[PDB]
This record gives C-alpha cells, structure tokens and sequence, in this order.
RNA sequence: GAUUAGGGUUCGAUUCCGGAGAGGGAGCCUGAGAAAUAGCUACCACUUCUACGGAGGGCAGCAGGCGCGCAAAUUGCCCAAUGUCAAAACAAAACGAUGAGGCAGCGAAAAGAAAUAGAGUUUUCAAUGGGGGAUAUUUAAACCCAUCCAAUAUCGAGUAACAAUUGGAGGACAAGUCUGGUGCCAGCACCCGCGGUAAUUCCAGCUCCAAAAGCGUAUAUUA
C-alpha cells in the first residue's frame, strides 16, 4: 500500500475509430515496419506529440529566455542522439515537421533491416527477439528499441549467437545429439 | 566458434578501505564468457583471494551477484577483513551461514511467541 | 438584454447561474435524492432480485411482436420491477424463484426502443452467465 | 386475435435453425504475422471492394 | 487525481500532513504527555465459561469467520532491510521484541515490454523461446527474474496439435447486392430502423472488418 513506484501511460487510442483514411496509412506503417499491432504505432504518435507540444510551447516563448535556451537545447539535442534529426537541422522548427515514419525508422527492427543483417523486416524482428543481435556487445532482444547514430557502428550479431561465435543453435544440436546414439 | 576452456577473469570497481569494521569494501565484477551458467560464489572467492593476496581465502565475503542481461558477466559486492576472527565478529548470521560456520536456526518464531503467551499467566519459577 | 457587467457584480453573477443550473435536468439530478430513493437500483448498477413471474410485453407501434421478459422483486431493497431477457430463447434458461443479476440497458434508464416500461436486463441467471447459458459456454447449476 | 406471438413461442427459431458445423480451415497466422498476411493482399496484390462475393440472385 | 486551447467541470474512504474515534455514552487513575481503550469504573445493547457460588468479553491491528451486498485476497514465511522501543554495538556457553514493516500466495483494478514464426529452391535449410532442468545464482530461506544446455562432459517445435479471442459486415462506423432457415413469428436494433415467403439487419455456414492477450456490456463521471 505505501509503494510509490510510479507508472504511467505511453500509447492513446485516437478518438474517432473508425477513419478510412486513417485506418488505410497504419496498415501500410504496420507493413512498411514489421509492427505487431496499432497499439506501437499509438506511443510513436504519442512519444512524437509530446514533441511537437513542447516544442511548440519554447517558440511562444522569445529567444534569450532562459526556458528556451536550456530544454530547447535539450530537445535539438535528442533528436541528433536517435536519428530524429540530422545535424544541418538546428532551428528548432524542424522538430514541428517530424512524422511518424521518421521515428519508426529509428528503431532496431529497421536498423537491422537496413544495416543488411536481415532479409527482411519481419526477419529482423525476429533474429532481435531470438537472442541474435548485439547493439555494443550487448544483447538487445527488444524490436523497439531506439538505436541512437553512435550505435549504427556497433549493431552487428551477438556473440554468444551461433549466426556470430557462439553455439550452434537447436536444429543442428539435437541432430547431433542424434547422430551420437547410434 | 572455437571451442576454448571456460576462463573467468575478475575486477573490482569502486574499492573501499574500512578502518572501522576492520575491512576492504568495494564491488566486484566478474567476466566470464564461453561459462555454462552462472559462476558460483565458492569459486569467486578463491579467485579474489589471489589478486589481494589474502593469507586465508574463506575470509573473503561475497553477497549478492546480478548477471547481466545477455549473459557473459556478473556482478556483486565484495568484502575481505584483515582477520578471519574479525570475520565471524562483523558479519550478519546469514552471509556466516551461506559460509558454512554459523549459528543454526532458532525454533519457528510462531512457537516461541506462543510459549511467551502462556508465560503471561504465571509468576513462579514455573515459567 | 441578458447579463450583467459591474467590476463588483460577483455576487450577482454567482447567485444568478446556482439557480439556473437546477433547471439543467443533469445537474439536478446529479445533485439531488430523490435521483438515487426512487431509482429501484439503490444508485448503483446490477442489483440481484428473485424472478416472480414470465410476462409477455407486446411491442410499440410500428413493430409487432411480444418481448420475453421476467419480473423480479430485488434484494436490497424489495422493490418490483419488470426487466427484459435478451435473445431467442432465454426464458428457458429461467424459471421461477431463481436469482438473476438485473442491470440496465442502455440509456441510464429510459427504455431502450422497441419495448414499453423495461428499463432493465438480465445479465446473469443462478449465478451463471445469460449469454455463456445461450451460447452454451457453460450449462445451469442443479 | 390481437396478439400473434405467445411465451410458448419461445427459441422457435433458433430450435429450427439446420445446425450446420464448422469445416476444418488450418489456422491463420497471429499477431505480427497476420498483419503480414493482411498487408500484401490489400497492398502488395493489386472503388477497391474488400469483400467482393460472387454472383447471386440479385445479378 | 481525471479531463482540459483558454476560461473551466468534476473526484479526493485511500499511502504524506492534520483532525476525530475504538461497540454506543460517560467518568477517571497513573504519568512529562491520555479524558488512553491489546488501561480502569459504571450503565445501555449484544456476549462467552461455570462444579450455579461465580468469572469474563470488545479485530474501524494482521490473517481469517458469518452476514451484507454489484462489489474486494493467505487463520502464509521472516526481522535480512526500513524503523521504533530500551538497561541495549557485534562477537564470545551467549541470536532483545515487533501481523510496524518486508517477503511470498491469491490478484485481466490500472500500467510497461512482448511470442503464436522466419529464409529459400510441391520441397528442404536454419532459428529460440513456452516448457524441462543445474557446478549453480538469487533470497533471511525459498520463489522470480538472469545466466546456461558443456567448461573434459548437459533436454527439446512442426498439423511448430505448443491450435487467439472478443465484438461486427444497411447508416453513423471499418467491412458481403454470398448461401441455407424462419415468415411482423422467433428475435435484432444505444438511435434510425430490420422481420408480413426472394431479410444488405434475425438464427446459422462461408468470407471479410476492427481492436487484439485481450474484447464486449451496465452505472457513475470529464470532454
Ligand atoms: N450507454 C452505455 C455506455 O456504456 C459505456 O460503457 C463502457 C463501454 O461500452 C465502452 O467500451 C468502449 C467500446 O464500446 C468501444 N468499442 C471502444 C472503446 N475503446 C471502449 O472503451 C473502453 O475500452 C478501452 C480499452 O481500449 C478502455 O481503455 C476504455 O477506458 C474503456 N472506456 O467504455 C465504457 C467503459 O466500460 C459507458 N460507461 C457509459 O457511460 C455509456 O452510457
Ligand atoms: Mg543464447
Ligand atoms: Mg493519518
Ligand atoms: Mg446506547
Ligand atoms: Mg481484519
Ligand atoms: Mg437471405
Ligand atoms: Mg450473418
């Protein structure tokens, strides 16, 4: 009862639920990106909102305040860290044009699929989940994870994976466990 | 993949000498690729001992260890006394008990609050 | 012709919008008893009652058929009323003297449609499902 | 009479009803695959009827 | 807290602060502090043991029990941590008490992350979880998670049967002029309306749509 470990709400349901225009674009996001459901393009569209919200309120906001020169530094600041923006966007005002295919295409699901480690999309999404890529000798098994522009360098298959210097994995193990009987 | 003989190398992070308690204090981390499992605490023990020089290697103290997500290391915290003696001094019963020499366990507390119940009614030397 | 300025007219402004919001059928009734002392449900939602008696409710113009409906009297506070059984069949499910767990319909009691004076729905009959009985999830007690 | 419908009445259709079973249909793929399966039948395999029936006594 | 452009409209028994109460109502003693209730005295309402002389009760503490209801768990393990008390550091024949408080069991209240497949030329190749288990690790002890199927030496997917559901398909509102049945009947339908022998609406089969480990419904309440 006397916990106060806090938790709150990352995705929103859009009002409206039945929108033939925009039923018709999340079904191509949930193509175009391997997606498992609606609900993961929802906190994209929320992480992205609370962006385009807070940054819409520094430009009311004059220049040479000091909420807009801290916290708007910190907003350009995270999206040159993930990909959001590239590095000529500085103005703050770019923030205001970022769309949800400019976020999904941040995450380890695509990097996989566009770094060339996977066929396909929906092989990326599982060689994360099945315990294959390393991100900087680290096993990421989350398809949505962020991958931030330093980590494009290191993305490469994990090394206790039998696809880089590991064990050979279960086809070929209890084959050869098979072969060791007779 | 080349199959080599699991080797466990070992390092201490952020290292502590306690003047009060008569201890050295710090985390300890410990790498261990191409292990099958998680490496147990006896084995980490000797291994610590060698790189602090330690005359007896059941004086150092190892609790609790939290392997990395992915595999490949662990890490937990690390004690060593200047005595073995000072050991069983400062240690708590439990860390002593997963050691081997320790106090063994009291009867269940629910039959000793029962007794001392019973014992509210008298006044003798009965009780 | 309608309202009042005045830097010090609050007083006025305040008395004059706590009288206009009785006549607001929502704020009155979410602000006064006689809301939850008549509603048979004692301001709550699905009241249990034990089922007297089948009727056969005829429907309103332009619809003709006969709606198959229960009426019970209610646990917590004894109160009669006639509540509807929703789908083909279903007053074989019931019979009398059985416990039903009655909530409403629709339209925080307004007698959803085709049916005159059900405001209510049975939801659950001897403590099992009405609609997992029809769909045959699961079959009555006894 | 006035009334045609009786209590008596009760579940005549449903009672009637044929009773036709289910056929077997191996099971569709779930979750992140069946997003798959929807997305190259409307997109990839080329007004646009989603559930076109075929020819009945209408014409 | 919920919702909110702005102005607002609501909820706050509930973890923190304060106030009040200990079955109702009094009155006290002791103490620095009580009008104390796991203190006392009395009455009222219930109430347990009796060998009939008498003697006791107070869970709005924690587990539970019966009722009441639409409606809410274990008569669980422990002081290891957080603290409190105190004649009290720990250790040595030689472990202070704690239903405070942790810990676990139940637990789709509500929240995060996420499987139910991938890849290729009928036909193969790789995967790794769910799950079984340990030299062990966690933990006060277990559990969980995490790590692992040799380090000389560790089990395992194919109908991957290890099988997704819940509500819909006239309109709003996304998705059938399909087939069978019934014939203002049975039922559906929040609202408009369906059903009177060719039902876009009922009962079903198929096929689609929507959200998806969720999804209907009811009553409050904000937009
Ligand atoms: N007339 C009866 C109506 O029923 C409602 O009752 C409930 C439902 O009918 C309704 O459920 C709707 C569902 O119909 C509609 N198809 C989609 C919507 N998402 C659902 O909403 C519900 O489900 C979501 C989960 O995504 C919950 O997060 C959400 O809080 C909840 N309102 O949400 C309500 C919560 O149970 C209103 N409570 C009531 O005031 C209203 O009058
Ligand atoms: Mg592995
Ligand atoms: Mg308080
Ligand atoms: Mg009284
Ligand atoms: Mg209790
Ligand atoms: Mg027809
Ligand atoms: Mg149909």
């Amino acid at each position: 009862m006397r916990n106060y470990n806090n938790f709150n709400r990352v995705w929103k349901a859009p009002r409206r639920p039945f929108e033939k225009e925009r039923l018709d674009r999340e079904m191509k996001l949930c193509g175009q990106y391997g997606l498992r459901c609606k609900r993961e393009i929802w906190r994209v569209n929320m992480t992205l909102s609370k962006m385009r919200r807070t940054a819409r309120l520094l430009l009311t906001l004059p220049e040479n305040h000091p909420r807009r020169l801290l916290e708007g530094s910190a907003i350009m600041r995270r999206c040159h860290e993930y990909g959001f923006l590239d590095e000529e966007k500085d103005k703050l005002d770019y923030v205001l044009s970022l769309t949800v295919p400019d976020i999904l295409e941040r995450r380890l699901q695509t990097i996989v699929f566009k770094a060339g480690l996977a066929k396909s999309v929906h092989h990326a999404r599982v060689l994360i989940q099945q315990r294959h890529i390393a991100v900087a000798k680290q096993i990421v098994t989350i398809p949505s994870f962020i991958v931030r522009v330093s980590s494009e360098r290191h993305i490469a298959f994990a090394d206790a994976s039998p696809f880089g210097n590991g064990r050979p994995g279960r086809v070929k193990r209890v084959r050869a466990k098979a072969a060791k009987r007779h | 993949f080349q199959k080599k003989k699991a080797e466990v190398c070992i390092r201490t992070s952020q290292f502590k000498v306690n003047k009060l308690l008569n201890r050295k204090q710090f985390i300890v981390e410990v790498n261990h690729p191409h292990w099958c499992g998680t490496v147990p605490t006896q084995l980490i023990r000797k291994k610590l001992a060698t790189l602090y020089k330690v005359p007896d290697a059941s004086q150092v103290s190892l609790f609790g260890f939290k392997t990395k997500f992915g595999g490949g290391k662990t890490t937990g915290f690390g004690l060593i006394y200047d005595d073995l003696a000072s050991l069983k001094r400062f240690e708590p019963n439990y860390r002593k008990t997963r050691m081997g020499f320790g106090k063994a366990r009291l009867p269940a507390r629910k039959s000793v609050k029962e007794r001392r119940n019973r014992n509210k009614k008298l006044r003798g030397k009965a009780k | 012709m309608t309202k009042t300025n005045g830097q010090n007219a609050a007083r006025k402004l305040v008395r004059l919008r706590r009288r206009n919001r009785w006549a607001d059928k929502g704020w009155k009734r979410a602000h006064t008893f006689a809301a939850k002392k008549a509603n048979p449900f004692g301001g709550s939602s699905h009241a249990k009652g034990i089922v007297l008696e089948k009727i056969g409710v005829g429907a309103k113009q332009p619809n003709s058929a006969i709606r198959k409906c229960v009426r019970v009297q209610l646990i917590k506070n004894d109160k009669k009323i006639i509540a509807f059984v929703p789908n083909d069949g279903c007053l074989h499910f019931i019979e009398e003297n059985d416990e039903v767990l009655v909530s409403g319909f629709g339209r925080s009691g307004h007698a959803v449609g085709d049916i005159p004076g059900v405001r209510f729905k049975i939801v659950k009959v001897s403590s099992v499902g009405l609609y997992a009985l029809y769909r045959q999830k699961k079959e009555k007690p006894r | 009479g006035k009334i045609h419908g009786s209590l008596a009445r009760a579940g005549k259709v449903k009672n009637q009803t044929p009773k036709v079973a289910k056929q077997e249909k191996p099971k569709q793929p779930r979750g992140r695959a069946l997003k798959r399966l929807k997305y190259t039948r409307r997109f990839l395999s080329k007004k646009v009827h989603m559930n076109k029936q075929p020819p009945g006594k209408a014409g």
